[PDB]
């Protein structure tokens, strides 16, 4: 049939891309990322994404019909589309060594500048120093400084319940280094409370697509094996960072 | 119970 689908990116400008309506998101992938001058190399670092809300973007499984998200959230208005391409990548190291590919550096700069206006990272204590390189536009220079930040490809997950909490609300910071889980309000104020599995205590992982959960069994220092689960809608993005973290770890080629 |  071939329909039109808007897709935004990093840069904030969008691309328009004709696919086949019952396209998959992959093939959307493959589509958006020959359109805009991705290479071999530079195509295994992006992924498409819904944006939820101002706060949070999920993304798309490969099961999915982007078409179908696309159509169902749009309007007349609506600053352009659901659709956005970000970044997906924990391991920052695998990123330094494309500091010498332009559309990567702009891609990653773009997102990450959108990523300190946010809060995701937590830049404040040099926000003078980057920000002069952000005005020369110093692109590598300031991606080299903020990667070395709290937050750097971490992804935040909007606050949800959890099973192992009486009263109260948890945030979930997903990063190649912990697992780590906010304590908040029911309205999602943060306490001060934050716990911080090691990936290598993580035991086993699942969804539960009728409870709406994702469970995951740590073993910690030398108690038995435990399930926690968290009620969050994006069970199955959780369950792909789970399985992104893992394979970033077992092809971990640096020390440092 | 609660791990917080």
């Amino acid at each position: 049939s071939d329909v039109e689908l808007r897709v935004a990116l990093p840069d904030g400008t969008t691309v328009t891309v004709r696919v086949k309506k019952n396209s998959t998101t992959d093939q959307v992938y493959q589509a958006i990322a020959a359109k805009v001058g991705m290479d071999s190399t530079t195509v295994n670092y992006f992924a498409l994404f819904e944006v939820i809300s101002h706060s949070f973007v999920r993304k798309l499984a490969p099961n999915e019909f982007p078409h179908k998200l696309y159509i169902q959230n749009y309007t007349s208005a609506v600053p352009g589309t659901c659709l956005t391409i970000r970044k997906w990548l924990f391991t920052t190291e695998e990123e330094i060594l494309l500091n010498d590919n332009d559309l990567a550096v702009t891609y990653f700069f773009h997102q990450a500048v959108d990523d300190v206006k946010k809060g995701y990272i937590k830049a404040e204590e040099k926000s003078y120093q980057l920000q002069k390189l952000y005005e020369q536009r110093k692109m590598v220079m300031y991606l080299n400084m903020l990667r070395t930040c709290e937050g750097y490809n971490e992804i935040i997950f909007p606050h949800c319940a959890c099973d192992s909490r009486r009263k109260g609300h948890v945030i979930t910071a997903i990063s190649i280094t912990h697992f780590k889980l906010h304590a908040c309000t029911e309205e999602g104020q943060l306490e001060n409370q934050v716990i911080a599995f090691e990936w290598d205590e993580m035991q086993r992982w699942d969804t539960d697509e009728e409870g709406m959960a994702f469970c995951f069994e740590y073993a910690r220092g030398e108690k038995k094996p435990r399930w926690v689960k968290i009620f969050t809608p994006y069970f199955n993005y959780m369950h792909e960072c789970f399985e992104r973290v893992f394979c970033e770890l077992k092809w971990r080629k640096e020390e440092y | 119970d609660d791990i917080f």
